[PDB]
C-alpha cells in the first residue's frame, strides 16, 4: 500500500494537542487531502522574564525552572550557567561532571517517555493488540529483538488480558475518541507488533519511575531538581561510593531498556512506516552541544561539547559554521506582543503582552519568534544528530549508520518526521553508551576531592549567558544585573525556535514548514497532523514561559 | 467489571511537574491506578484524543451518570476575560467553573493550583489566582512544586474511599502536611548547637552541617519531605540545598530571597 490520503479541502484545526507539554493550538489549510498552510498557535501565557524583573539572581534558576516539569532541571542548569557567567565565576570539575550527569539522566528519563507514552499513541493502535496471538506476538519478538523474559508468550497473554479486561470495562479512560478505534489508514501495524508496543507501554511506567531515582540521586528530587548553586552544586554526597554505585545500577537497568526495548520498538515502527522518511523534513538546525569538557564560560562550552555544536543552512552537512550568539535574535510581529519589539537580542529582549483574538492570522501566538541571521532553526535530538555526524563525532557515526543499514535508506532521509523521531532514540543510546564512564569519572575525581562550589562576588552590573542543549534541544538563558539586581532576564527556548509563530518576514517557523505537504488520510481523525507535531516533542510551557 | 470511580484532570497554568510527580508514585504504580483503580477519563499529557475528540471526550466525562472527581493542576490566568489561558478556545477558567460545579470533589495538585503558583508571583502579569478563589470554592489542596506523589495518590484513594480527609487552615491535609520539614529533618541537631554553613564551598557544608543560614525555610514550611523523600532516594536537603518552602502559599514571594532569611 502507498500512503493513504484523502481529497479533503478545507481548514482543520487540532486543539488542544494533547500528549505534549503545555497548550497548543495547530490550525492547517488542507487541499486535496495534503496540508498547504499551517500555523503553530501557543495558548498559554504565564510570563516568568516579567516576574523575575527586580529580584535577586540568585533567585533566577528557582523560578526559571518552572518554566517546566517536563524538561524539569534544565531551565536551573540554564540559569545557573547563566549567573556564574555574569559573575564570572568557573565551576569546579566536580560540579561539570555532576550537573552534565544530572543531563544525562534527564535525556534518559524524558526520551523514554516522549517515544512510548506522548508519541507512541500516533502510530501503535492499542485496541488492535486485542486481535493478537500472544503466542505468534512472542514467536516475532522472539526472532526481532533481545532476548527477554517480558517479551514471552506469558507476558504478552498477560499484557493483552489485562487490556481485554479494560476495553471490555466500557471505560476506556485515555484511549476515550482515540483515533485508531475502529481502525484507521494510516495506521499501518500488525496487530502482533502492537501487543509489544503496549506491552512495553506499559513496562515503561515502571521504568521511568528508575530513570527518575537515579537522576534524584544526584538532583536531590524530580521534578524539579534542588542541588546547584552559583558557583556549582550543594550535593557532597553526590560524589561518595554508595550513592554513586546506585545511580549506575539503576542507569545500567535503564539502559538496558533502551536496548531491550525503545531502539528495538523504535526500529521496527520506522520499519513500517518507512514513508514517513519523505514527510515533515526542514533545512535549518542549530545546537549549543552538551557534555562539555570544559564549561568555564560559554565559548568553552560551544567549542569542547562532546554533543557539538553547530550550524546547518539549507541541509548542508559539508559546511557546519559555528554559533554566533550575537546572531540570535527574536521576532514578535506574529505574536501576541507590543509593536516595536522585533528584532530583538536576547540581551535586549522585550516581553510585553498584547492578546488580541482567537485565530488572527496577524498575531497568532504567545510564543516569539527567534530567528538566526533571519532564518528558522530546527533544534532538538535530529539537529544535534546530525550536526555529530557532520562533525564525524564516533559515536553518532556509528549509530545513525547502524540505523541507515538496518532500515535501508539514505541519511538523507533522516531530514523527515520519521528521522526525527530516529534522532531522539539514537542520541538515548549514545547517552546510555557513556553513562558508565562519566559515573566514573566523577566517582573517581569526587574521591580525590570533594570540591564542588567555588567563591564568586555579586557584581554591580554584567551580562552573562548560559546554553545549555537540553532534550528538545537548544536552550539560552540571558540575564542582565543592574544594583545587583536582575535588570533584564530572557528565556529563548527549544520549543520556542521550533514551534513559534513566524518571524517579521512572515517566514514559517520549523513546526510549520514541517506540516507542508503532509497527506491527511482522515480529516475527521488527523493523526498525521500529531505524528509531525510530537516529532519535534513541542513543551509550550517551555516555548512561552 | 466493576465501575471505576471516574477522574476528570485540568491543566490551566502550569508547567506540568505536577502530572510528571504523580506518575512518580509506586503504591500503587500509575498504570495499576488507572487500570484497577480510577477511570482517568481525561488527562491532556497522556489521552490518546486530540482536538474535537478531546473535548468530546472531556464533555462525555462531566456528564458521566456516575458523576466524577475533579482534580486541577495549574493557576487560572483571569485577566482579559480569561483569554490569556485557554483550551479549545475557551478559557480555562470558564472550563474549570464549569467542571467545578458537579465535581463530586475537587483535588489542588501542587501550589499553583492550590494558592496561585508561580505565575502568580508580583507583578503577576496574567492576574492568576489559584483555583478556590477564582471560583469561590472549597478545594483539597496537595500542594507543593510538585509535592510528592505519595501525598497526591494518598489524598485521592482516600476521598475514593473514606471521604475527606482531615485539613489544616489552608486546605492541606493533615496525614501529609501536618509537621514542619525542620522537625524532621536530620541536621536539626547542628540547628540546635548554631552549627550553620555560611557557604556552599565552606567545610562545615562539606561536614553536613545546617543550612539555615544559607535561607532554609524548613522551619516554616509544612511538609513530609524528609520522612518520606522523594524518588525512594532523596530530598533537597539531604542533598545540601536549603528548603524553598514550595509547599506554602505565595511562597514565590514570602520565601525569598531564597539564599536569606532576610
Ligand atoms: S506547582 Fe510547581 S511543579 Fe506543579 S504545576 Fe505549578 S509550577 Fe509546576
Ligand atoms: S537544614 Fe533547614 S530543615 Fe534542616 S535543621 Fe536546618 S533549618 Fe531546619
Ligand atoms: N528540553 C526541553 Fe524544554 C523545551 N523546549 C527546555 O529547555
Ligand atoms: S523546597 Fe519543597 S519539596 Fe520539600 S524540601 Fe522544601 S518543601
Ligand atoms: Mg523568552
Ligand atoms: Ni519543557
Amino acid at each position: 500500500k502507498p500512503t493513504p490520503q484523502s481529497t479533503f479541502t478545507g481548514p482543520i484545526v487540532v486543539d488542544p494537542i494533547t500528549r505534549i507539554e503545555g497548550h497548543l493550538r495547530i490550525m492547517v489549510e488542507v487541499e486535496n487531502g495534503k496540508v498547504k498552510d499551517a500555523w503553530s498557535s501557543s495558548q498559554l501565557f504565564r510570563g516568568l522574564e516579567i516576574i523575575l524583573k527586580g529580584r535577586d539572581p540568585r533567585d533566577a534558576q528557582h523560578f526559571t525552572q518552572r518554566a517546566c516539569g517536563v524538561c524539569t532541571y534544565v531551565h536551573a542548569l540554564a540559569s545557573s550557567r547563566c549567573v556564574d557567567d555574569a559573575v564570572k565565576v568557573s565551576i569546579p570539575a566536580n560540579a561539570r561532571m555532576m550537573r552534565n550527569l544530572v543531563m544525562a539522566s534527564q535525556y534518559l528519563h524524558d526520551h523514554l517517555v516522549h517515544f512510548y507514552h506522548l508519541h507512541a499513541l500516533d502510530w501503535v493502535d492499542v485496541t488492535a493488540a486485542l486481535k493478537a496471538d500472544p503466542n505468534k506476538a512472542a514467536k516475532l519478538a522472539a526472532s526481532i529483538a533481545p532476548a527477554r523474559p517480558g517479551n514471552s508468550a506469558k507476558a504478552l497473554k498477560a499484557v493483552q488480558d489485562k487490556l481485554k479486561a479494560f476495553v471490555e470495562s466500557g471505560q476506556l479512560g485515555i484511549f476515550t475518541n482515540a483515533y485508531f478505534l475502529g481502525g484507521h489508514k494510516a495506521y499501518y501495524l500488525p496487530p502482533e507488533v502492537n501487543l509489544i508496543a503496549t506491552a512495553h507501554y506499559l513496562e515503561a511506567l515502571h521504568m521511568q519511575v528508575k530513570a527518575a531515582s537515579a537522576m534524584a540521586i544526584l538532583g536531590g528530587k524530580n521534578p524539579h531538581t534542588q542541588f546547584t548553586v552559583v558557583g556549582g552544586c550543594s550535593n557532597y554526597q553526590g560524589l561518595t561510593k554508595d550513592p554513586l554505585a546506585n545511580y549506575l545500577a539503576l542507569s545500567k537497568e535503564v539502559c538496558q531498556f533502551v536496548n531491550e526495548c525503545y531502539i528495538p520498538d523504535l526500529l521496527a515502527v520506522a520499519g513500517f512506516y518507512k514513508d514517513w522518511g519523505g514527510i515533515g523534513g526542514t533545512s535549518n538546525y542549530l545546537a549549543f552541544g552538551e557534555f562539555a569538557t570544559d564549561d568555564s564560560s560559554p565559548s568553552k562550552h560551544l567549542a569542547t561539547s562532546q554533543f557539538p555544536s553547530g550550524v546547518i543552512t539549507g541541509r548542508d552537512l559539508g559546511k557546519v559554521d559555528n554559533v554566533d550568539l550575537g546572531a540570535i535574535y527574536e521576532d514578535v510581529k506574529y505574536s501576541w506582543y507590543a509593536p516595536g519589539g522585533d528584532g530583538k537580542h536576547p540581551y535586549d529582549g522585550v516581553t510585553d503582552p498584547k492578546y488580541t483574538k482567537l485565530d488572527d492570522k496577524d498575531h497568532y501566538s504567545w510564543m516569539k519568534a527567534p530567528r538566526y541571521k533571519g532564518k528558522a532553526m530546527e533544534v532538538g535530538p535530529l539537529a544535534r544528530t546530525f550536526i555529530a555526524y557532520a562533525k564525524g563525532q564516533p559515536d553518532f557515526k556509528k549509530v545513525v549508520d547502524m540505523v541507515l543499514g538496518k532500515l535501508s535508506v539514505p541519511a538523507t532521509a533522516l531530514h523527515s518526521t520519521l528521522g526525527r523521531t530516529a534522532a531522539r532514540g539514537i542520541e538515548t543510546a549514545i547517552v546510555c553508551a557513556n553513562m558508565e564512564k562519566w559515573i566514573k569519572e566523577m566517582a573517581d575525581s569526587g574521591a580525590k576531592d570533594n570540591t564542588l562550589c567555588a567563591k564568586w562576588e555579586m557584581p554591580e552590573e554584567s551580562k552573562g549567558v548560559g546554553l545549555a542543549d537540553a532534550p528538545r534541544g537548544a536552550l539560552s538563558h540571558w540575564i542582565r544585573i543592574k544594583g545587583k539586581k536582575i535588570d533584564n532576564f530572557q528565556l529563548v527556548v527549544p520549543s520556542t525556535w521550533n514551534l513559534g509563530p513566524r518571524g517579521a518576514q512572515g517566514d514559517k517557523s520549523p513546526v510549520e514548514e514541517a506540516l507542508i505537504g503532509t497527506p491527511i488520510a482522515d480529516p475527521k481523525r488527523p493523526v498525521e497532523i500529531l505524528r509531525t507535531v510530537h516529532a519535534f516533542d513541542p513543551c509550550i510551557a517551555c516555548g512561552v514561559h | 467489571a466493576k465501575h471505576r470511580p471516574s477522574v476528570v484532570w485540568l491543566h490551566n497554568a502550569e508547567c506540568t511537574g505536577c502530572t510528571e510527580a504523580a506518575i512518580r508514585t509506586i503504591k500503587p504504580y500509575i498504570d495499576a491506578l488507572i487500570l484497577d483503580t480510577i477511570s482517568l477519563d481525561y488527562q491532556e499529557t497522556i489521552m490518546a484524543a486530540a482536538g474535537e475528540a478531546a473535548e468530546a471526550a472531556l464533555h462525555q466525562a462531566l456528564e458521566g451518570k456516575d458523576g466524577y472527581y475533579l482534580v486541577v493542576e495549574g493557576g487560572l490566568p483571569t485577566i482579559d476575560g480569561g483569554q490569556w489561558g485557554m483550551v479549545a478556545g475557551h478559557p480555562m477558567i470558564e472550563t474549570t467553573k464549569k467542571a467545578a460545579a458537579k465535581a463530586k470533589g475537587i483535588i489542588c495538585i501542587g501550589t499553583c493550583s492550590a494558592y496561585g503558583g508561580v505565575q502568580k508571583a508580583k507583578p503577576n502579569p496574567s492576574q492568576a489566582k489559584g483555583v478556590s478563589e477564582a471560583l469561590g470554592v472549597k478545594t483539597i489542596n496537595i500542594p507543593g512544586c510538585p509535592p510528592n506523589p505519595i501525598n497526591f495518590v494518598g489524598a485521592v484513594v482516600h476521598v475514593l474511599t473514606k471521604g475527606i480527609p482531615d485539613l489544616d487552615s489552608n486546605g492541606r491535609p493533615k496525614l501529609f502536611y501536618g509537621e514542619l520539614v525542620h522537625d524532621n529533618c536530620p541536621r536539626l541537631p547542628h540547628f540546635e548547637a548554631s552549627e550553620f554553613a555560611p557557604s556552599f564551598d565552606s567545610e562545615e557544608a562539606k561536614k553536613g552541617f545546617c543550612l539555615y543560614e544559607l535561607g532554609c525555610k524548613g522551619p516554616v514550611t509544612y511538609n513530609n519531605c524528609p520522612k518520606v523523600l522523594f524518588n525512594q532516594v532523596n530530598w533537597p536537603v539531604q542533598a545540601g540545598h536549603p528548603c524553598l518552602g514550595c509547599s506554602e502559599p505565595d511562597f514565590w514571594d514570602t520565601m525569598t530571597p531564597f539564599y536569606e532569611q532576610g
